């Protein structure tokens, strides 16, 4: 029951510490076709996979609000990344999960949130992250985070190079707890697939 | 009640959960559209002006309520103490517009000028954090209601018509040293 | 002969705050669509009923802990939006800019610690009327609390009930008063199990009958 | 008594483009008749969509040519309004009272050679993303491109689609942005016989679906 | 597509063509009657002045558009600031009956005079352009809108009811001397 299967093309993820997923700011996607692509967009399903980013290392030292962001898209070395180089405009939106594995006799809990538009936090409005789509990791109960997000700004189509609609945010709520039963430190990592992939605008070879 | 705060899944309880009864509630002040529907101020003018509703002082009335949304849409209304005539020109308008009468002008009227301005900009909505650049922090220079000019420009004040808010961000109060509550003076009768 | 008016002395001047519209002088503009756009929010107190946002404890910590596992007041905070502890709180951000609430409030205790430790709590409403908090759950049982213990659910939700004398309270305080303090939250630990360094994560939300009332500008501009 | 009115400040002042209408003095004035008038034209876009006019190249030619058969970039230019290229249009001529536009532009190539020269030409549209344009038609081949042969038919006629992030675009430029400069339109030659002296003339007219959309004075007088 | 050019029937080509997909068009703006409806000033003026919508600046909104056809018809409002009072005579008549009130007089108040005028020429249609004489270049004297006159006419400012224009001429964006575009100062945000 706490045991779930993701399916995100040719790639698989399967967690028993599965807390269920949580939606962003909506259940579908607007239309992706407008009027600002004149019928020329198409969807390149090849690129709608799991792709994978160590976050980072929660370690007992780490207090509140110690924060660690990853802006999307990042550096893609596979078609997803391609696309970008071929197509001047494109959109999708992200199917995320995040891993926080250690043992259950570890103590604290992390904060996972996607945030639309990203910009530097101050300390006090870290206490009100909360107001974006979101999920705890907390030891005795996972290891596992996952939000689901649409494609958003104010643009229907965006320009990647110049504009990075979504950030991915893991936060330290409570420290990280060990005894002589836990594990000492716990390493974070993203596994993430971009939805719903459209590209318009084909770019001339660079050669 | 008792849950799984994990899943963050939100969860209202109850005072019925003790044997209270909840009290019906009339929430229209709370309203988007009705809050953001007032005059507010802009501060730093110069005879020739441009429309950036993130002018408007952050810890304002509606200045904080839109820093508190990401993306926004709205219509509005300017009211304007400038000598001598007022141009308006739309989004996207080349500065040197603003010196021709073909555009909206209004002629002075004591004791100002009050308009209504449609939304002009390029974009389905607008934002006020915007994560990246838009030429070949601050926003883009498409995130604007178009520009007004005039010999000087006095007063300005904005109106938000028809406002949306999306995607709810931080709000803040004032911080407390106290360590109890943050009081002030709070208005009371005379004598 | 035409129409005969009376311009009356008293009217016509200009209210940040009235119910007119402007005359339009720029017509025949249609905007790009922007159906269906994600995360709309209508109302305010919808988005604070639905995302509760941390309070802030000693060393602005959004959490309480004790390394004994005797029975401690954890923490007492005063029921006021205007409140140190609820400062970096949304539903305070939203409140100061109405000058008047009632309704239920909702606290939120999320327990963190490892499968191994267990603990107890309480938590206690203190209306108006006593000179001090009580330092003890014996003495605090006599109020509307609740109990719970730490288990297979993290997550513990209690309503703070609005019990005032009138229908309506301020939402900033000056000096107590009736109108500006409504009394006490006090959180105590009843007794914990190998739990000296596990934390209880504390945040806030509006109820289902929370209210705000007469919108103001009063930060300093 | 009479009716109270409230003479409102802020209202009443002259704007050149109000929607009201003035009071008549001088009534009951017939007009001599002006039915079926020829050559009426009631939107500027009909005009536009209906006669292309020339664009402008080098020494201010309507057309391109080159002397050699080889595979050669006979002209690149910017895809905007206010493109030098485009400066002696009615299209741009029409376009800079308006802040900003959307939709399809359409080329027009004509071929005035003689029947023993032949030609193959390339259009391709380059959006932006790219440092520079591609120099060679296998370059220029991966973008949204359209090739003919010079026969019978002398004009060949291409849509430049609106393709962009926002919307609309703004008719004026100003410096490398976003919201000023959709890329460029790239002509080139794959190869020709005896097509030395020959040229190809290009106008542009707009598409059905081109749409202009906020008048502005923005000329010095 | 591909057409006889030379026959220079008209040719819209789409976007369907190479698999794209037109997209709507609202065209309001580019109205003829809607983009002449709007106040546009007249430069040179004197006491004593005959209407002439040729006044307009040749590059100005109106003026340049009014340049852009051949024939036109249209009404007119008027906005005179003046010292004394201001009188209206209509096409054709003499000069010397601006001096009597009998004809349209409007007394002086403050801050000008607006009125509605009706089009008086004896021709069916006028012109911007007319090769040829009207006596036994300019345009013939009977192209006009009837005069005004006042002590002193300060500003004046015409505007084109229920415009109608006909068979299309040369209508010019400024020249670009450097080869890729015409740029200049777009309005954006302050700071």
């Amino acid at each position: 029951d706490r045991l779930l299967t993701t399916r995100n093309g040719h790639t698989t993820s399967t967690t028993q510490s599965s807390v269920g997923v949580t939606y962003g700011y909506s259940t579908q996607e607007d239309h992706v076709s407008g009027p600002n692509t004149s019928g020329l967009e198409t969807r390149v399903v090849q690129a709608e996979r799991f792709f994978k980013k160590h976050l980072f290392d929660w370690t007992p030292d780490k207090a509140f609000g110690h924060l660690e962001k990853l802006e999307l898209p990042t550096d893609h070395k596979g078609v997803y990344g391609h696309l970008v180089d071929s197509f001047a405009y494109m959109r999708n939106g992200w199917d995320v999960e995040v891993s926080a594995v250690g043992n259950q006799f570890n103590g604290g809990c992390l904060l996972v949130a996607m945030v639309p538009e990203w910009k530097e936090f101050t300390p006090r409005e870290k206490y009100q992250l909360t107001l974006f789509p979101h999920q705890f990791i907390s030891p005795r109960t996972n290891m596992t985070a996952h939000i689901v997000v649409p494609y958003l700004g104010v643009n229907r189509y965006d320009q990647y190079k110049k504009h990075k609609p979504w950030t991915l945010v893991v936060m330290v709520v409570s420290p990280l707890t060990t005894n002589t039963v836990s594990a000492g430190q716990i390493k974070v990592y993203a596994n993430i697939a971009p939805t719903h992939v459209h590209v318009a605008g084909e770019l001339p070879s660079k050669e | 009640t008792t849950t799984t705060g994990e899943s963050a899944d939100p969860v209202t309880t109850t005072v019925e959960n003790y044997g209270g009864e909840t009290q019906v509630q009339r929430r229209q002040h709370t309203d988007v559209t009705f809050i953001m529907d007032r005059f507010v101020k802009i501060q730093n003018l110069n005879p020739t002006h441009v429309i950036d509703l993130m002018q408007t002082h952050q810890h304002g009335l509606v200045g904080a309520l839109l820093r508190a949304a990401t993306y926004y849409f709205s219509d509005l209304e300017i009211v304007v103490r400038h000598d001598g005539n007022l141009t308006w020109v739309p989004n996207g308008a080349p500065e040197a517009a603003l010196s021709n009468t073909g555009n909206p002008t209004a002629y002075l009227k004591a004791p100002f000028t009050r308009l209504a301005l449609p939304y002009t900009a390029p974009h389905r909505v607008l934002a006020t954090v915007y994560n990246g650049t838009s030429k070949y922090a601050q926003l883009p220079a498409s995130f604007n209601f178009g520009a007004i000019q005039a010999t000087t420009i006095h007063e300005l004040l904005v109106r938000m018509k028809r406002a949306e808010l999306y995607c709810p961000r931080p709000l803040l109060a004032v911080e407390v040293s106290s360590q109890d509550r943050h009081k002030q003076k709070i208005i009371a009768p005379a004598k | 002969g035409i129409v005969p008016v009376a311009c009356s002395d008293g009217y016509g001047g200009l209210v940040t705050t009235d119910p007119k519209t402007a005359d339009p002088v720029y017509g025949m503009v249609y905007n790009p669509p922007r159906t269906n756009y994600p995360g709309r929010f209508t109302n305010l107190l919808d988005v604070a009923e639905a995302c509760p946002t941390f309070l802030c404890f000693d060393e602005g910590k959004p959490y309480v802990v004790t390394r004994t596992d005797e029975q401690r007041l954890l923490a007492k905070f005063d029921v006021s939006l205007a409140a140190k502890h609820m400062s970096n709180t949304y539903l305070s951000g939203i409140a100061q800019y109405y000058a008047q609430y009632s309704g239920t409030i909702n606290l939120h205790f999320m327990f963190t610690g490892s499968t191994d430790s267990k603990a107890r709590y309480m938590v206690a409403y203190v209306p108006p009327g006593v000179e001090t908090p009580p330092d003890t759950p014996e003495k605090a049982a006599h109020c509307i609390h609740a109990e719970w213990d730490t288990g297979l659910n993290s997550k513990f939700t209690f309503s703070i009930p609005y019990v005032s004398a009138a229908d309506y309270a301020y939402t900033a305080s000056d000096v107590a008063e009736t109108t500006n303090v409504q009394g006490w939250v006090c959180i105590y630990q009843i007794t914990h199990g190998k739990a000296e360094q596990d934390t209880l994560v504390v945040s806030v939300s509006a109820g289902k009958d929370f209210e705000l009332r007469l919108p103001i500008d009063p930060r300093s501009q």
